[PDB]
RNA sequence: UGACUGCUCCCUAGCAUGCUACUACCG
RNA sequence: GCGGUAGUAGCAUGCUAGGGAGCAG
């Protein structure tokens, strides 16, 4: 704490008063000395401690100040940082079944449906576009999430029954192309 | 490891999906709900997985909800 | 928290055939699940008692609970703790315990 | 919370407790701002008030930061430090500020009431974020001084079309024409209830039907306003010229129909936005489709401020190519359904300034950028990154009214972003499509502000009407009915037998409004005749003090005719030169 | 702090004894001085000390006194809140049947569980599952607690109207099925 | 929508006590 | 020459009051 008039004042009765007493002198001038000198350490001393209680007072304020906003914007972003943080995990997880359903659904292939897990039960799935269709069905079986279901149903946009022979390259477009197959798990 | 990993992103997937107004349906809340503690509970790592998929399949099926190709070019899932 | 699981990953934590895993988790319940709970209570049935040995080992309980004192205060000597919890049905209409404390 | 002064380029966590939008002023900058004036309030993440109960201080000079908290000057524990000393004010950011040359923007035109012309004059005379401050402000004072009059309602209800209206609580009425929409709710005994949309200018009260009605009693008609959010893209984009024609589809075959569209299609080849100055028939009938089918597969976006102006163009925008690829969505409001409604998927989105989402594009060609600020040029920019810009408009279409004018009309040029840049970098493309208005209109209105630009196309048979009149005026709380040129108007007619099938505009809906009742003559108002032009035309002025008779506030609605016209003036300075045919009055 | 009683006297002192000492006067009139400031300053002390504790003091008998003020205006007015709950809820209690059971009791006392079983005017049926729902509300007409009931309305735990014409063995696992049933008393009570 | 107890850590404000220090009065 | 008294500053100790958090039945 050196920018402060009373370190100015203790600082130059010191460097008198050392000087006066390094020359050698009296008694009387050491106390009258000393008695001009003391009052102005005290008053240095003082804002020496009290100008470090304000500093860490304020930097402490300030630190609250900066918890409390961060706090404020954290909880205003929570969908967006679990929908990454989720698909993060998901990367990381690494499985080919996972994997399978969700390139399927980036593509377009998306399940209508919780899919079941039993040797039974229906599965409904929406394939778009012909490419989908020639990836995943082929025959009459079909490989979907890392398994493998039977085809029993087709049904278009306007609700009507397409058999499989049906579908083909120059042959499908001419059709309503949103399909839904049905089919069931194979043992 | 691959065990608790599977059960950090089941608790993260029930988040996410609680967050889309899902518990506005009875049925689908229930059978969520009935995953997410049967997966939480395994001891082995296959029916953690089936279960998943099954569980993944409810957010997967919901058309607008969230954009599947705009977090997968995030430098996210592949 | 996936920090500090990362953190706990990254220090040799979680690997398979460990002593210490994770086994304490937040269960989610779903719409029907007060009323399931509340119907535990199939389980009280009215109980008679052996009155002639109910009354002696009362005196050995009040025995046991005799180093103590107790009796009533005033309004005034009472000491209650975190004064902004619930105060019940249908009083949680208009405010905490301390409104009712205070006014 | 965490904003962004950017003048002093300074996040911050302050803002002004007493102005027009909660201004994000840093340290420095707060204090500058609390000396240069009178702001003796501001507010952080939590307000600066003593903590104590039942103290109250308003002011911030005198306030301390005490136990985690704030303290005052008249109840005072001083165990602190100043909050307001050292030519700053206490908050995050206290180290990482600059601070501002010029002192009083804020001071200048932030403190006045938001309706002189020295409001635009500075905001003309600013950078580009300022300018969006200034835009900003200016949406903000309209709706702020909109929000002090009053709300009509019908309590007892008579026949459609003829009611009776009460009003409101000593509050003064606005401006009369369907320029406010009385679109309110009504209340059944404490909610909102279905109303519809209205609009009161003739009164025994004559109301126009935006919908057919049954009025029950009570229900109130009012525009109720939300505060327009801030934006976060800049409304003009850096003149940038292209390297080549890479990232193009070109098209083999070339516009024959258009005599002026083929150096203007490379031009769009290699220029990025593109601003003119026309009068209807400009390229904004034709052009449009020119580029559409120039361009097949470029993702193109249309707009105008209303949707029956964007019919003018949608309406054979699916004819002249295929329907396939194009569409405008409608909200529920006037607006046409034509297109494919509810599809955001499509390739040449046409769409109105009111709403539109954001997925993607790359070529913009806009229609008109008149009646509004900053906002229309900077929604439309965040609403595309687009590689191509073509800002069809004009300062002088249909300039933004200044609300309750008090302080003469500013230079035409100063519009939003691109005006004041347009006639002194030169106008974007060599465009002027004359095939449907005449050289009657475009000699004078050319000579006037648009020099050079546009063509004497077609000649006139000495049809064209004149009389030397001055005439009387007779005005209203909020319009004005005329006498004398509605009067020799009247007598006009009566004079031409092919004359009746022409256009009854009024500067207030009250001139036909009153001609209803005993001639009829159909509703027009000289707000947006949205894409609707033609050929044979009654105009009228009744008052033309200072919104009329001034500058081409409505010059484009002198470009009226193809043939013929009529253009009532009852002022000496818009003839200086005009030579209509000179015949005597009846 | 400035304008205290003793401190036009403490000033005055100070500055005619520090003039003398500029005076270069002797010892003596330097002694009186220091005594004369001495006791000035010491007389000072006090009153610079009894008025801060007394400030302080009033303070927090002003803030005390407001807090009890805040205190009885929010007692007010959640009196005025129970009140009004009260005498809303009494608006509801069916005077003629309430008034009808209430004189036949021998000295004016009933058993509470028994008022909404014998006066209430609507019911609520809350349904597991479809056999549960074929034994006890089947039809359109149902008899419970020796009265006759008549259905009004079904919904299910979405709160969705549901008709009865869908209700039946094969459609039962398409339902929320905790469906909740409201009928009206017929010819008595609604 | 958030019960009754018990224990422990952190931060601030006040009170009481003690230690040291600097001036001043008194004998 | 020693002690007493009156303010002022720093430090330590125990309570009361307010706020944030953790565990257990
Ligand atoms: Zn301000
Ligand atoms: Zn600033
Ligand atoms: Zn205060």
């Amino acid at each position: 704490f050196s920018s402060l008039p009373s370190y100015a004042a203790f600082a130059t009765a010191q460097e008198a008063y050392e000087q006066a007493v390094a020359n050698g002198d009296s008694e009387v001038v050491l106390k009258k000395l000393k008695k001009s000198l003391n009052v102005a350490k005290s008053e240095f001393d003082r804002d020496a401690a009290m100008q470090r209680k304000l500093e860490k007072m304020a930097d402490q304020a300030m630190t609250q100040m900066y918890k409390q906003a961060r706090s404020e914007d954290k909880r205003a972003k929570v969908t967006s940082a679990m929908q990454t943080m989720l698909f993060t995990m998901l990367r990381k997880l690494d499985n080919d079944a996972l994997n399978n359903i969700i390139n399927n659904a980036r593509d377009g292939c998306v399940p209508l449906n919780i899919i079941p897990l039993t040797t039974a039960a229906k599965l409904m799935v929406v394939i778009p576009d012909y490419n989908t269709y020639k990836n995943t069905c082929d025959g009459t079986t079909f490989t979907y999430a890392s398994a493998l279901w039977e085809i029993q149903q087709v049904v278009d946009a306007d609700s009507k029954i397409v058999q499989l022979s049906e579908i083909s390259m120059d042959n499908s477009p001419n059709l309503a192309w949103p399909l839904i197959v049905t089919a069931l798990r194979a043992n | 490891s691959k065990m608790s990993d599977v059960k950090c992103t089941s608790v993260v997937l029930l988040s996410v999906l609680q967050q889309l107004r899902v518990e506005s349906s009875s049925k689908l809340w229930a059978q969520c709900v009935q995953l997410h503690n049967d997966i939480l509970l395994a001891k082995d790592t296959t029916e953690a997985f089936e279960k998943m998929v099954s569980l993944l399949s409810v957010l997967l099926s919901m058309q607008g909800a969230v954009d599947i190709n705009k977090l997968c070019e995030e430098m996210l899932d592949n | 928290n996936k920090d500090f699981y990362d953190f706990a990953v990254s220090k040799g934590f979680f690997k398979e055939g460990s002593s210490v895993e994770l086994k304490h988790f937040f269960f989610a319940q779903d719409g029907n699940a007060a009323i399931s709970d509340y119907d535990y209570y199939r389980y009280n049935l009215p109980t008679m008692c052996d009155i002639r040995q109910l009354l002696f080992v009362v005196e050995v309980v009040d025995k046991y609970f005799d180093c103590y004192d107790g009796g009533c205060i005033n309004a005034n000597q009472v000491i209650v703790n975190n004064l902004d919890k619930s105060a019940g049905f249908p009083f949680n209409k208009w405010g905490k315990a301390r409104l009712y404390y205070d006014s | 919370a965490v904003g962004a002064c950017v003048l002093c380029n300074s996040q911050t966590s302050l803002r002004c407790g007493a102005c027009i939008r909660r201004p994000f002023l840093c340290c420095k900058c707060c204090y500058d701002h609390v000396i240069s004036t009178s702001h003796k309030l501001v507010l952080s993440v939590n307000p600066y008030v003593c903590n104590a109960p039942g103290c109250d201080v308003t002011d911030v000079t005198q306030l301390y930061l005490g136990g985690m908290s704030y303290y005052c000057k008249s109840h005072k524990p001083p165990i602190s430090f100043p909050l307001c000393a050292n030519g700053q004010v206490f908050g995050l950011y206290k180290n990482t500020c600059v601070g501002s040359d010029n002192v009083t923007d804020f001071n200048a035109i932030a403190t006045c009431d938001w309706t002189n012309a020295g409001d635009y004059i500075l905001a003309n005379t600013c950078t580009e974020r300022l300018k969006l401050f200034a835009a900003e402000t200016l949406k903000a004072t309209e709706e702020t001084f909109k929000l002090s009059y009053g709300i009509a309602t019908v309590r007892e209800v008579l026949s459609d079309r003829e009611l009776h209206l009460s009003w409101e609580v000593g509050k003064p009425r606005p401006p009369l024409n369907r320029n406010y929409v009385f679109t309110g709710y009504r209340v059944t005994k404490n909610s909102k209830v279905q109303i519809g949309e209205y609009t009161f200018e003739k009164g025994a009260v004559v109301y126009r039907g935006t919908t057919t009605y049954k009025l029950n009693v009570g229900d109130y008609f009012v525009l109720t306003s939300h505060t327009v959010m801030p934006l976060s893209a800049p409304t003009l984009v850096p003149q940038e010229h292209y390297v080549r024609i890479t990232g193009l589809y070109p098209t083999l075959n070339i516009s024959d129909e258009f005599s002026s569209n083929v150096a203007n299609y490379q031009k769009v080849g290699m220029q990025k936005y593109s601003t003119l100055q026309g009068p209807p028939g400009t390229g904004k009938s034709h052009f449009a489709i020119g580029l559409a089918l120039y361009y097949p597969s470029a993702r193109i976006v249309y707009t105008a401020c209303s949707h029956a102006a964007v019919d003018a163009l949608c309406e054979k925008a699916l004819k002249y190519l295929p329907i396939d690829k194009c569409s405008r969505i409608i909200p529920a409001v006037e607006c046409f359904d034509k297109f494919k409604v509810n599809s955001t998927l499509e390739q040449y989105v046409f769409c109105t300034v009111n709403a539109l989402p954001e997925t993607t594009a790359d070529i913009v060609v806009f229609d008109e950028i008149s009646m509004a600020t900053n906002y229309d040029l900077s929604v439309v920019n965040a609403r595309l990154r687009a590689k191509h810009y073509v800002y069809i408009g004009d300062p002088a279409q249909l300039p933004a009214p200044r609300t309750l004018l008090t302080k003469g009309t500013l230079e035409p040029e100063y519009f939003n972003s691109v005006c004041r840049l347009m006639k002194t970098i030169g106008p974007d493309m060599f465009l002027g499509t004359c095939r449907r208005c005449p050289a009657e209109i475009v000699d004078t209105v050319s000579a006037l502000v648009y020099d050079n630009k546009l063509k004497a196309h077609k000649d006139k048979s000495a049809q064209c009407f004149k009389m030397f009149y001055k005439g009387v005026i007779t005005h209203d709380v909020s319009s004005a009915i005329n006498r004398p040129q509605i009067g020799v108007v009247r007598e006009f007619l009566t004079r031409n037998p092919a004359w009746r099938k022409a256009v009854f505009i009024s500067p207030y809906n009250s001139q036909n409004a009153v001609a209803s009742k005993i001639l009829g003559l159909p509703t027009q108002t000289v707000d947006s005749s949205q894409g609707s032009e033609y050929d044979y035309v009654i105009f009228t002025q009744t008052t033309e003090t200072a919104h009329s008779c001034n500058v081409n506030r409505f010059n484009v609605a002198i470009t009226r005719a193809k043939v013929g016209i009529l253009c009532i003036m009852s002022d000496r300075d818009l003839y200086d030169k005009l030579q209509f045919t000179s015949l005597e009055i009846p």
